[PDB]
Formats: structure tokens, sequence, C-alpha cells
RNA sequence: AAAAAAAAA
């Protein structure tokens, strides 16, 4: 399969994620399933992660 | 393409390597064809990896 | 002897085809002296 | 005039050759499978003929001295013309190249092939090309003469009509190679595919003697250019003035001496001579 | 002093072009940057399966990169997307023939 | 660790930038892998990078530049040198003998163990003293145009081996457009066919059966063209002295 | 030194030699060859 | 993130993105068409040339819209750089002095050339030969010195 | 030339099979002498001398092979080399004085 | 040391031969110089208009004139069509 | 939890 003709613009399906509670899990709600979580925060040293 | 170039450089074009990495002879082999074609553990281990 | 007879009968017939005597893995000993080792020069000239 | 493109780009590309086999070997780029004897007898006609009168012209390499010629112009297949990086014109007698390379900018081997074709060899100065596969007619000499005066400057045109094979000896390496690669599988008046190879040396004692004499006159020309003209005249021994000059100069007094050639004809930083 | 004005310019230029703190080695040195992804995309599209005669110069290298293919398999399978990621983007070091990624 | 390259090859600049690759190519003569030294050129129009082509062993034994492969003293192609100056070094050229000879020479040179102008002077001495019923003169019948318009070939007698073809073509192109010219050197015969019969007529009127080309006397007549067979040498000398008799 | 003809513009030369950036993925360029062993260095006298 | 999120995990782009995303879509379609160009006609290396062209153009487009005329906000511009709508290192070279017309980053990487040089395209005309058809092997430009 | 190719191939094959048998070298050099190939015969004798340097029979054969063809200067070089290599062999000295 | 300066400053006696490099073509010895010196001399002999010093302002108008010789680079805020950006890839009027 | 071992105009 060529990347350009077959996968490049195709919107992907929904990944396996859990319905995080907004109130109970408010500490991780906005960043839990990011690729490298907290990468642009003061919680890590920098992009080298 | 690397394994395909190796197969074709050794003049073993009567072996088809398909896109799921199965090496099959395209025709009935003579004894000399079989003897020249027997590949090794490096080729076959790389092909299965 | 058969091939030589056919060759001399075709050469006198006008047709001339040379055949590849150069088998792989083997040397042509007629192109040049094989593994030349010329005699060392002594106190006597040998040019003539 | 500017160089004219010969073929539109729509015709020429990088296409796979005819399917003369069952599977395409992509390393060697050859149609494997099937018979091997049929390929050996499968010559084909060329895809175009160059003509210098209507197609040669100015290009980028013409303004650049010390360039190389265009091989794809000689076959009449160069599809860009003025914007080609190599020369588009017949070589002269002054277009002299080094022995390492031919006139087309290709490396030049140490020996020929089995079929005596290709680039050439720097182990033998060859200005003579074999032109075989000529349909036998009565006016082979005329058509060979015109179609090879098209491609440069000839010195000998041996033709053997009884079986119809020609030997053409040009005057230059560049013109010989240009005529060889320009007429490769090119058509004659009759619809045939010519066999223009390099030519094996003739066993005719005369031809051998004159090719030898060409070798020694070329060496003599280079030596006479390298040596001082005073040395050439003083050694040459045809002018009586040169002889008596030789006596008086290689006397240094001591009548009847006649100094050795290793001292009299010696070039060095200090030396004992007029030098130069 | 106008006589010694070309001398001053050429001396200052020579001194800077030899002892400037950007040429410690003789050349201005930079940090190796990232190409567009479309460069690698075009290269891999162009070479295809190596079946054109245009890429005959690229065949020895390509078959020689066979030797480092195990290491590429490791890095690829190591950086696989986890189930909660619809997609992941990775930095790749790619060969300019398209032989190795 | 440095190539033996003549100033003809090293491009222009006294300050040259050179690349080095160990085992970068095989020698063109002895076919053994050697260190390649490739430099730039006098133009950024084709990046060929004129390089060495023969190894220092083959450079030293045959005494030639590595790039252009011509002589260091005289600047001859190396076969011209070894065939005219003669002897010096024939050198084997076969399959296994080639690398055998190169291997032994390099082994000798690495282990320490080991008069061109004299032979040039001797070559000069061999070359300086070296040496390689008559028919009536051509009258009116040899150049008058007959009633037949198909008579087109100009038969020329007396062309020697010292006469090249280009002088003939250039001397006859001023008369008209030459369709063809064929010369048999074994017969000393020439057939000149013109694309224009008018140009052939003008050439016939201008030359009038006689020509002096490069000191060579030639007789020119009108004839139908013919192929030339294995003609005898006695009749070749007959035809030569006929061409000489064209110039009394 | 002296050369094929004469000298033209400048004699002394300054040469910058750098190794060539070879492809890391290239295999060996050239096949190795089977050549017979050379002749020995010349034998000494037999001092018996 | 510059990767692809399905439908609802996509955050909205910043303000003012429509008026420039028309031209950004033009550049993306030009890049796709450059992916689709035949290569059988031009030489082998020249096939890489259009990509860098569009890349430079795309990057330079964004550069003007933040720096010469202040037409996009800093939020939008930093978003454009982060999601690969403009080359950040190329723009960082453009902001320096003597590099304002830089073709691409591979033409100043002196550690990847033979004799430790920039390419010949980084040389001014006035020192190169007159009527010289210079066209660099990396991107195919004809001159990148800021004077030219 | 084809016959000489056959004979050279056979002789060199037997040289390669058993280089320590002197009859192979002797027959090859004798046959090349009978073809009036003197450079090739000298080469075969010199290579045999490489394999067997202190062999008196081989030395005498090469000297006599070059004496039968009136190559006196060649043979005197050979005899100097022979009595230099083998100074305590009385036969070589006797042959040189004779 | 081989003495001081007396045996360095004298000629060897006798005349030379009426009848030492290392390379065939000449003599080559290694040396160490600064790479900037080599680059400066290479640019002096290599660049056209070498020598012939000119002040800054005439360089400015010759560069401006050669800019006018080149076609227009473009507006660079126009993505496609007439007036688009080509930048360094602009051809030359010849 | 492959090889022996299935022949050189
Ligand atoms: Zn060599
Ligand atoms: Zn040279
Ligand atoms: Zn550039
Ligand atoms: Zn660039
Ligand atoms: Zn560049």
């Amino acid at each position: 399969l060529s990347w350009s003709e077959n996968i490049e613009d195709v919107e992907p399906l929904e990944p396996i994620q859990m319905e995080l509670d907004e109130d109970e899990d408010a500490a991780v709600y906005e960043w839990f399933y990011d690729h490298q979580p907290l990468i642009d925060t003061p919680h890590v040293n920098g992009p080298s992660y | 393409n690397m394994l395909n170039l190796l197969i074709h450089r050794k003049n073993l074009t009567y072996l088809h390597l398909d896109y799921n990495f199965n090496l099959k002879p395209v025709k009935t082999l003579t004894t000399k064809e079989r003897k020249k074609s027997r590949f090794g553990n490096a080729f076959h281990l790389m092909r299965e990896i | 002897l058969a091939a030589l007879q056919k060759r001399r009968e075709l050469k006198t017939a006008g047709i001339n085809i040379k055949i590849t005597t150069r088998k792989k893995g083997q040397m042509d000993y007629n192109a040049d002296i094989p593994f030349e080792k010329k005699p060392a020069p002594g106190f006597y000239d040998t040019t003539e | 005039r500017p160089a004219r493109p010969q073929i539109d780009p729509a015709l020429v590309k990088s296409e796979r050759p005819p399917q003369t086999g069952t599977v395409f070997n992509i390393w060697y780029n050859k149609w494997s499978g099937g018979d091997r004897e049929d390929k050996y007898l499968s010559q084909t006609h060329a895809k175009g003929r160059c003509n210098i009168a209507r197609d040669s012209g100015y290009t980028r390499a013409d303004s650049r001295p010390g360039s190389y010629f265009c091989l794809y112009f000689a076959r009449g297949i160069c599809p860009k013309g003025q914007d080609c990086d190599y020369l588009h014109r017949l070589p002269t007698i002054h277009d002299i190249f080094n022995p390492n390379v031919d006139c087309f900018g290709r490396d030049k081997f140490a020996d020929y092939r089995d079929d005596m074709g290709g680039v050439g060899s720097f182990n033998r100065q060859n200005r003579t090309i074999y032109v075989g596969r000529i349909h036998v007619t009565d006016d082979i000499e005329e058509i060979v003469a015109r179609h090879f005066a098209e491609w440069g400057q000839i010195e000998r045109i041996r033709v053997l009509n009884n079986r119809g094979v020609a030997f053409i000896t040009y005057t230059n390496e560049a013109n010989a190679q240009f005529a060889k690669e320009a007429m490769a599988h090119q058509s004659l008046d009759h619809n045939e595919i010519l066999n223009v190879r390099w030519a094996t040396a003739d066993p005719n004692p005369l031809a051998q003697k004159r090719e030898q004499r060409r070798i020694e006159e070329q060496a003599a020309e280079a030596i006479r250019r390298a040596l001082p003209a005073e040395f050439v005249a003083e050694i040459e021994g045809k002018d009586p003035e040169a002889r008596k000059r030789r006596k008086l100069e290689s006397s240094y007094g001591l009548e009847g001496y006649e100094a050795p050639d290793a001292v009299h004809f010696a070039r060095g930083p200090n030396a004992v001579n007029p030098r130069g | 002093i106008a006589k010694f004005a070309q001398k001053k310019k050429e001396w200052l230029r020579m001194q800077r072009n030899r002892f400037g703190e950007k040429r410690k080695g003789g050349f201005v040195e930079t940090q190796k940057a990232d190409m567009p992804p479309e460069h690698l995309r075009k290269i891999v599209k162009d070479i295809g399966d190596v079946s054109q005669k245009k890429y005959t110069s690229d065949k020895r290298s390509y078959l020689g990169a066979l030797k480092f293919m195990p290491h590429a398999v490791l890095k690829l399978l190591e950086n696989m997307p986890m189930p909660w990621e619809a997609a992941r983007e990775v930095k790749v070091l790619y060969h300019v023939n398209g032989c190795l990624t | 660790d440095f190539p033996s390259v003549c100033e003809n090859c090293l491009p222009e600049n006294p300050y040259v930038k050179m690349l080095k690759e160990d085992y970068g190519a095989e020698c063109k003569l002895c076919t053994r892998p050697f260190t390649v030294f490739s430099w730039a050129g006098d133009g950024r129009a084709h990046g060929r990078k004129k390089r060495t082509n023969i190894c220092l062993t083959c450079a030293r034994l045959k005494n030639a530049c590595q790039c252009c492969i011509m002589d260091l003293q005289f600047g001859l192609p190396i076969v011209i040198r070894d065939k005219a100056l003669e002897l010096i070094a024939p050198g084997p050229q076969s399959e296994i003998n080639r690398e055998y000879f190169a291997q032994n020479n390099e082994r000798a040179i690495e282990e320490g163990r080991a008069k061109t102008d004299e032979k040039a002077r001797e070559l000069l001495r061999r070359l300086a003293n070296s040496k390689p019923a008559a028919l009536p003169p051509p009258g009116p019948k040899d150049w008058l145009p007959p009633a037949d318009k198909s008579i087109m070939s100009l038969f020329i007698t007396g062309i020697e081996d010292d006469l090249p073809e280009w002088k003939i073509r250039d001397f006859f192109k001023q008369y008209g457009k030459i369709k063809s010219l064929v010369v048999s050197h074994m017969t000393h015969c020439a057939f000149v066919n013109y694309e224009t019969r008018e140009g052939a007529e003008k050439a016939a009127t201008e030359l009038k059966g006689r020509a002096v080309i490069a000191g060579c006397p030639l007789r020119i007549r009108w004839s139908i063209p013919r192929p030339i067979g294995t003609m005898n040498k006695e009749e070749r000398a007959e035809m030569l002295r006929d061409g000489r008799s064209a110039f009394p | 030194s002296a050369q094929m003809g004469n000298n033209t513009k400048k004699q002394e030369r300054i040469i910058k030699i750098v190794e060539r950036q070879r492809d890391p993925m290239e295999p060996p360029k050239f096949k190795h060859k089977k050549i017979p062993r050379g002749p020995p260095s010349p034998p000494p006298p037999v001092m018996h | 993130m510059p990767a692809i999120r399905p439908a609802s995990k996509r955050k909205p782009p910043p303000d003012g993105f429509s008026d420039i995303e028309e031209d950004l879509l033009i550049f993306a379609n030009k890049m796709k068409d450059a992916q689709n160009t035949p290569t059988d006609n031009i030489p082998k290396h020249q096939a890489q040339w259009p990509i860098f062209q569009i890349a430079h153009q795309r990057s330079r487009y964004v550069y003007e819209l933040y720096y010469q005329k202040q037409a996009i906000s800093k939020q939008l511009y930093d978003w454009l750089l982060k999601n690969g709508y403009a080359d950040a290192m190329l723009i960082a070279k453009w902001k320096k002095q003597g590099y304002e017309k830089l073709c691409c980053l591979r033409c100043i990487q002196t550690k990847e050339t033979n004799f430790n040089s920039t390419c010949i395209c980084r040389v001014p005309r006035a020192q190169l030969k007159e009527d010289q058809d210079i066209q660099c092997v990396n991107c195919g430009c004809r001159g990148c010195a800021s004077t030219d | 030339k084809e016959y000489q190719g056959r004979k050279r191939r056979e002789f060199e094959d037997y040289i390669r099979r058993n280089r320590l048998r002197l009859q192979n070298w002797f027959q090859y050099a004798q046959w090349e002498l009978e073809q009036k190939e003197f450079a090739r015969a000298r080469s075969i004798f010199e290579r045999a001398l490489d394999v067997h340097p202190n062999n008196t029979q081989l030395w005498i054969r090469y000297i006599e092979a070059e004496l039968k063809n009136r190559n006196i200067n060649h043979a005197r070089n050979l005899l100097d080399r022979a009595v230099t290599r083998l100074p305590r062999v009385s036969k070589l000295w006797y042959k040189y004085v004779y | 040391v081989p003495y001081t300066g007396e045996n360095l400053a004298r000629p060897s006696y006798g005349p030379a031969n009426p009848f030492k490099n290392n390379v065939l073509t000449g003599h080559a010895e290694e040396m160490y110089i600064s790479e900037a010196t080599f680059r400066a001399k290479h640019r002096a002999v290599e660049a056209v208009g070498g020598g012939v010093m000119r002040s800054n302002r005439e360089m400015k108008e010759v560069n401006k004139r050669l800019r006018e010789m080149r076609e227009d680079k473009g507006s660079a805020t126009i993505a496609d069509g007439e007036g688009a950006y080509i930048g360094p890839w602009a051809r030359y009027k010849r």
C-alpha cells in the first residue's frame, strides 16, 4: 500500500480510550492519553522528555 | 526489495518472494537449481523477522 | 580429426569463422608466455 | 545556428525492453527465462539517424573548451538539442583527446571484446572500423564513400564486395569513434542493419608497414617538438652546415676528440652546450 | 594614511577570516537539520521496487543496507503506537537512496 | 601516497583540491584495486572529477601519467612509445599473467630490489635516413561531354599512398557538390561522382585532364564507374606511370 | 620536475588531500581473485 | 500535535486560520502534485528539486505573514511552526544576517560536502563566472547570496 | 597454433598437478625447444629452477639445451649462475671447464 | 649538530656530471599550513575578477544591476498564479 | 515441542 494514495488523508478510527470522569479524574483529564503527556508543561525538563 | 535484489543478483529468478515474505519456486526445480537456491539461516531468519 | 577435416574443408570453401576457445576458469597459454621468468643477465651480452 | 532537438521527449523514456523471457531480472535488468539462443540473433534497426548538415549547432558545451561530444547526438536520439551538456558537431583533426577516454566521455578499456565492439582500447591506436553485413550490390563503393564522407575525414576505404565487407580508416580517434557510434545499426539504402565494429589489424604487410611508419613519425614529431631545434638539426646530418657545426661545437679544442652523445647531447641545469 | 587603507581592510579581513569565533576549523559550522517528510516520500516513491535501469548506481548500497535492516526492525517495533493512540509520529533517519529508514 | 600526475591534467590552479579513496577503483592496466586520487576541473559544467586510472606500480613500470596514461618524457600514448622507441617494456596482457606480473613487481619494489633519450636519438637515426610505350597526354576526348548523360565517373590515375583523401575532397568541392569519391590504393585508382553533372563539367573544363595535387600528378578522364577487383601490381605500376605521363 | 613539453604559468603547487565520503551501506567494490604464488627471492649459494 | 486525531480529539486551530488556510491548502496541493510528477524525463537527482522549492515557498509565505506585514498573531504563527506548516530552522536562518535568501538547510551544511564548503549557490554572482548556468544539486537554485 | 595450445595446456596441467616431478618440466621445455620457441623454453627452465634450485640434472639440462642451439653467451651466463649457486658440485665445474 | 653555519654555507667541490625527487612527475613533501590561508589563496586564484580591488559602493550597484538582470522574485504572499514566489529558483535573462 | 538423504557438445 502506498502511503499517499491510501492512508495519507484518511481520518483514523477511535482508539481504545476510557471515559475519564471529569470531576473525579480532574487531575489527568486533559492530558492522560496524549502521546508524550505533559511535554509542554513545567512537569518535565523539556522536549527530550 | 533488499531480499528481492539478493535473489535476482544470484540469478535465482525462478524463486518468487511474495509480499508476505514467502519464498516459493515458480516452477519445478532441477537438482542444480535446488542446490544453487538453498538459502541460509541469515536470509531465512531475516525473512521471517 | 573430424572437426579439423571439416574446418579445412570450410576454409577452402571461402567461409572463415573462428570459435570461442576461451573457456571460463582456464587460461589461454598462447596469448603470451605463461608466468614469464626471463633469464637473469650475466657478464656476457645476449642481444644478438 | 542553435542546436536542434531531434526527437520530442514524448517518444523517449526509460522503458522496459521487449519481453523476451518469462521473468525480469531487476538486478541485471534482463529478461530471464526462455531460450538464450534467440537473443544472440536478435539485432534491430536504429531509432533515428543524425545529419550534421541540418541538426548540428550551438549548445552549452560549444562555449566550453575542453568538453566532450554527445553520444546521443551521434545516434540522432538526443531530444533536447541546444540545452545538452555535450558537443553537437563533427570532430575536426584538431580535436585530440587523451588515451584514457574516447571522444564521447566514456572510459576506454585495456582490451577489446569477443565481438570487437564497444568503446575501444588504449592498447592499440585504432583508426580503422569494420563495416560488415552489407547487402551485395554493384555500387557498394559509391554508397559507402558517400555515407562515410558524411561522417568525417577518411584516409583509406578498403571495400570487399564479393562478400560485401568494408574497412574504413579515418585520420582521427574522435572521427573514427563518432562514425562508429553514429552508424551503429543504422540503415543503408537497402533496408538492412549494419554491423559496424572495430577492425582487427590487416595482415597485408603494406598496411602493417605504413601503420608502423605512422607510429615512428608520430614519435619523431613529439621528440622534435621536445628537443631543441638546434639539437635536431645538429643530429639530423643532412645539412653540411649542420655537420661542420657539430664538429666545431663538439670539439672543445683537442682536434679529433668528438665527444660522446651522452655528454654532447645532454640536457641539464648546468650542461655543456648552448642549451635553450 | 589613505595609502595604508587597502592594507588595513585586507589585514582586518584576513584576521577575522582566520581567527573569528565562527571559523574554528575554517568553515561556518551549523547543526544538522530536518528535511521535509515529502523528501523521503518522493525518494521511496521514485525508487519503487528497484526495477528501472536509472537506479543501477543505487543497487549495491541498497543490498548492502540489508546488513542494518535488523536494527531498523528493532527501532520500528520499539516505537510502536500504544492502543490509546490513533497515530504516532516518529523521527526517522533515512538514507537518501531510500534504502533504509 | 601521492599520484604521479602531469601538469596537463592538474587543472589550472596551483592550489588544488584532491580527493583520495583507498581501493577506489581497479587499475585499467593490471586490474588490481588501488588508491584513487580525483581532483576538480577548469569548469563546473560536468562534474567528471578527472581521476587517476592506473596504479603507481603500473605508473612506474610503464613510466606514464596516472590520469591520461601518456609518457612522462615525450607525451606519447604508451603503445606508440613502446612500438616506436621499441623494447623497454612489453608487459604481459592476459588474464592471470597480468596480475601475476603486477604482483611480482610490487613484491619486488616493496622488498627493495629494483637511457630513453638514447633510444630516441637512435630512432631519429633510423628515421632521418629512411626511405619507403608511354601513354600519350590526355587530349580532348578525356574531358569532352559525350552524348550519353549517364557517363558520370571521373577516372583519376596516379594517386599515391602519400595522397590523403581530404585534400582531394577539398580541392574538388570548389568545383561542385561531390556525390561520392572512392579511391583504391592497391590499384591507385579514383572514381569521382558528382551530384551535379554541371559541376562535373565545370571541373572537367577547369582541370582539362591533368591535376597536380600535393605534388602528385594525376590524369582525369570520363568513364562509367566500375568495381575494382584484385588488380595486379604490374598494371598498378603501369597506371602510376600513366599518371606520371599526364605531367610531361 | 620537467615534463612532457614546457612550463606555462606556475610550478609550485599546494595540494589539499581529503578522504572521500564513502556510502556507509556500500559493500566491497571488487571481487577477490585467485592468483598463483609468485617466484621466490633468488636463492643463495649452497655452501656445503 | 502534528499527527492525526480522528474527529473529536482534534483541538480547534487558532483564530484567523481560514483566510490563510486557503493558501496553505494551495501549498499542500502543490506538494501533492509535486509528489505525482513524472521522473522518467528529468535526470535522477532533479526529481528532488520541486519539494524543497515548495518547502521554501511554504515557509517563506508564513514568514512574511508574521514579520514583514503583521497579518497573523503570534499564537497562529507558533501553531503554524509547531504543526509543520513552516520550517522553523529555515526561518531561523532567514532571520539572521547574510542568510535572508537561503534556499534550504542542506546548502549550508558544510560537514556534508567534500572539502567542507557550502554549496556553490551560496556564492555571490560577482565572484562567479559570467553567464554561468549554476544550478545546485541539492535543491536546484541558481543563487542564494543575500546580495543577489 | 591450436596444436600448440593443446600441448601447452596439457603440459601446464601436469606442471600444476605435480610440480616436483622433473619430467614434466623437462618434457615441456624439450617440446618448446622442438617448436623453436626459445623464450618459452627458457621460461620453463627458469620456473623449474625456481621450484628445484639446487638440482644438478636440471641445471645441466638447461645449459645443454642452450648449447645445442649455439647460444654461447646465454650458456656461459647459465654456467656462471650454476657454479655460483652450487660451488661444491664437481660436475658443473667440469662442464664449465670442458 | 653538523657544525653551525660554516659547512652549511659552502659548495661541494668538483664539477657535476656532464651526463632527488620521489614522485615520477616531481617532488612532493608534506606540510602544515592554516586552512584559512589555503582558502584565501584558492579564492584569490579561483574567483573571477580576482585582484582588481573595488570599494563597497560599486560592489553595491553592480550587485543591484545584476539583480535587475535576473527576473523578479515575486511577492511571496501570493500562493499560486502570476506574482507567486520563486525566490532563488528564478531564471536568468540571457 | 537444513544437510547428508534421494547424478558432465
Ligand atoms: Zn596497475
Ligand atoms: Zn596526465
Ligand atoms: Zn541555494
Ligand atoms: Zn538548497
Ligand atoms: Zn545550494
